[PDB]
């Protein structure tokens, strides 16, 4: 089966530089042209560069003309993606991409996110948004947490270590303009259940290999 | 103090050797311009002339291992559009009214793709002069058919040609500014037509290190030896 | 630049009807070779791009048939001939005939669904949060469709600005509705000069704007 599998990404200083790779497999890698893609958070797709079979070629977008190099190493099945003088706004997910055949985008990596920022990696606060008269409707209760100031992208949250899923709803993080995250997590569950059972949001924040398990218990 | 008979005999190991290593119908020429020039100084000057560049032409043919044509079976643009793009041929005098000369230039090499001489990669080539230029920072001058801002593409081929221009002259950036700007407006038409094609231009001189011609070296002791030296004979005596 | 522009922006679709996007390029798309390439992906929310069809018309393998694209120079069209749940996404068409190669903004593809009035909920701040000296107050706007929706915060009746932020879940794969938050965030000191914390909600589901409010001390 045709794979791209990124690699790269992290967080990088405005003015700062990384290289992006991608391996293929399940195709003769030397025989086709490469492509980069990328996805600016909450945006549209952006293309990138592309790179013919045997190097000859190469087409740049206007935006990174003179800042992005791409290549690929065919014995290696590699690509590669060298960034240089990166700025905010080259923050976006980064996706290798080929046609097998062709210029249009027929096999697409999961992509690598790379974020521009000087804001240093910071844990989320986790907060408790308690059950109470105020979010309750019926026999169904909302509770929930505030996961607030964390730094960069990446944050997964779960309820009761991933055993309750039913009427959850995590929310898009927005960038706040102290150049931290934050978001909510809530979730609707039976009033009856208040008091007996045990609600606990998990905050994974793997880029500052943070943990937070927070206890969500009525007012 | 010498006679053009007495130089034309001095000259006659260093020639032999050049009629040699020839081709056929280059060799075959450049012999009859040396007969011309033992019963010729002007009326020598310009055969001398014509053996200057019909014998670097016939070696450019063979380092590149493509074919010899002499001038009178050269073809022309309109000519390889006539074969080579027959359904755009008609087209191609429509637009060309206004320029008719365009429809005779004639190049050294008028080359297309393995569907007018064939060559395996015309992109082989570009980059084979692209790459002795930036090593040996040699004057060229290349340029490339593309109608609006179009991308090349990996499902369909096409057919394409190759126009080389050579030469042996004193003035090398020159020659390639003033056969790039020759090609220039017929590279648009093309652009305008749909129809790929590729210009090269370059050129030696007697000054270039023996080392960095688009000739190999055993090929530039044979026109040095010959061809330059009945230059300097030709002007002293 | 070839400028691609997709219509609708959005296209609410009920299970099983037909989907028709469309997309009209501001130059032709036709290349010189013969071929046109104008290209159609789908992007499920959470995943990578899909491509659908390329070359106007060619289905990509394993591309069910429900999907398929006509047109030439430069107006082309998306069918969705019966619509599935799964065909909720964001959708492109993007051309390779030109360099740089470029995309449309992307038509998202809505399931209509019964309209669902918010359930309307409000959450002091936290006693953790209060101690660190700023206050969150949030009002989530739970299960509603369609997503069109305004959300106020008044603060003892007087309107507030700046000093909030919203966020909205894509349309659920389940049951088709959107999920809003609405944070607002004074400092500990300002939340400690008002009484009446208000959240005013607005959808064409409610007989009236719902006010969803709280006192500080109780």
């Amino acid at each position: 089966e045709v794979k791209l599998e990124e690699s790269g990404g992290g967080l990088v200083r405005p003015g700062g530089s990384r290289k992006l790779s991608c391996a293929a497999s399940g195709f003769t890698f030397s025989s086709y042209g490469m492509q980069w893609v990328r996805q600016a958070p909450e945006k549209g797709l952006e293309w990138v560069a592309y790179i013919s079979s045997g190097s000859r070629t190469i087409y740049y977008a206007d935006t990174v003309k003179g800042r992005f190099t791409i290549s690929r190493d065919n014995p290696k099945n590699t690509l590669f993606l060298q960034m240089t003088s990166l700025r905010s706004e080259d923050t976006a997910m980064y996706y290798c991409a080929t046609g097998y055949g062709g210029t249009w985008f027929a096999y697409w990596g999961q992509g690598t996110l790379v974020t521009v920022s000087a804001a240093s990696t910071k844990g989320p606060s986790v907060f408790p948004l308690a059950p109470s008269s105020k979010s309750t409707s019926g026999g169904t209760a909302a509770l929930g947490c505030l996961v607030k100031d964390y730094f960069p992208e990446p944050v997964t949250v779960s309820w009761n270590s991933g055993a309750l899923t039913s009427g959850v709803h995590t929310f898009p993080a927005v960038l706040q303009s102290s150049g931290l995250y934050s978001l909510s997590s809530v979730v609707t569950v039976p009033s009856s259940s208040l008091g007996t059972q045990t609600y606990i949001c998990n905050v994974n924040h793997k880029p500052s290999n943070t943990k937070v398990d927070k206890k969500v218990e009525p007012k | 103090k010498k006679p053009i008979a007495l130089i034309c005999a001095e000259l006659y190991k260093p020639f032999q050797d050049l009629f040699a290593a020839l081709p056929k119908d280059c060799s075959e020429e450049c012999q009859t311009l040396f007969e011309d020039i033992r019963n010729s100084h002007a009326s020598a000057w310009s055969s001398a002339l014509r053996i200057k560049g019909v014998a670097y032409e016939g070696f450019f043919s063979l380092t590149n291992s493509w074919r010899y044509i002499p001038e009178d079976l050269k073809p022309t643009l309109g000519m390889a559009i006539q074969t080579v793009f027959p359904d755009k041929f008609e087209k191609f005098l429509e637009r060309t009214h206004l320029h008719p000369e365009y429809r005779d230039f004639t190049p050294a090499y008028l080359m297309c793709r393995s569907r007018v001489q064939e060559v395996s990669s015309v992109s082989a080539v570009v980059d084979r002069f692209k790459s002795k230029s930036s090593e040996k920072g040699r004057p060229i001058r290349q340029e490339e058919s593309r109608p609006k801002t179009e991308s090349m593409q990996e499902d369909i081929e096409v057919d394409e040609l190759l126009i080389v221009e050579v030469g042996y002259q004193t003035d090398i950036e020159g020659k390639v500014i003033s056969d790039i700007e020759k090609w220039k407006g017929v590279v648009n038409l093309m652009s305008h037509l749909g129809i790929k094609v590729n210009v090269l231009t370059c050129a030696d001189n007697s000054q270039t290190p023996r080392t960095d011609w688009w000739i190999d070296e055993k090929y530039v002791r044979l026109l040095l030896n010959s061809i330059s030296y009945l230059f300097k004979e030709l002007l002293e005596n | 630049q070839i400028v691609l522009s997709q219509s609708p922006l959005s296209l609410p679709v009920s299970l099983g009807d037909q989907a028709s996007i469309s997309c009209r390029s501001s130059q032709s798309l036709l290349h010189s070779n013969g071929n046109t390439y104008l290209h159609w992906y789908l992007q499920k929310p959470g995943q990578s791009p899909k491509l659908l069809i390329y070359k106007v018309s060619n289905r990509f393998s394993g591309v069910p048939d429900r999907f398929s694209g006509s047109g030439s120079g430069t107006d082309f069209t998306l069918k969705i001939s019966r619509v599935e749940a799964e065909d909720l996404g964001v959708y492109f068409c993007s051309q390779s005939t030109h360099v740089p190669y470029t995309f449309g903004g992307g038509t998202k593809l809505e399931i209509k669904r019964t309209v669902a009035a918010p359930s309307v909920f409000i959450f002091p701040p936290s006693d953790e949060q209060l101690k660190s000296g700023t206050a969150s107050v949030v009002c989530l706007l739970n299960n509603f469709y369609p997503r069109e929706a305004k959300v106020q915060w008044k603060v003892d009746n007087a309107l507030q600005s700046g000093n909030s932020q919203e966020s909205v879940t894509e349309q659920d794969s389940k049951d088709s509705t959107y999920s809003l938050s609405s944070t607002l965030t004074l400092s500990k000191a300002d939340y400690e000069k008002h009484k009446v914390y208000a959240c005013e909600v607005t959808h064409q589901g409610l007989s009236s704007p719902v006010t969803k409010s709280f006192n500080r001390g109780e």
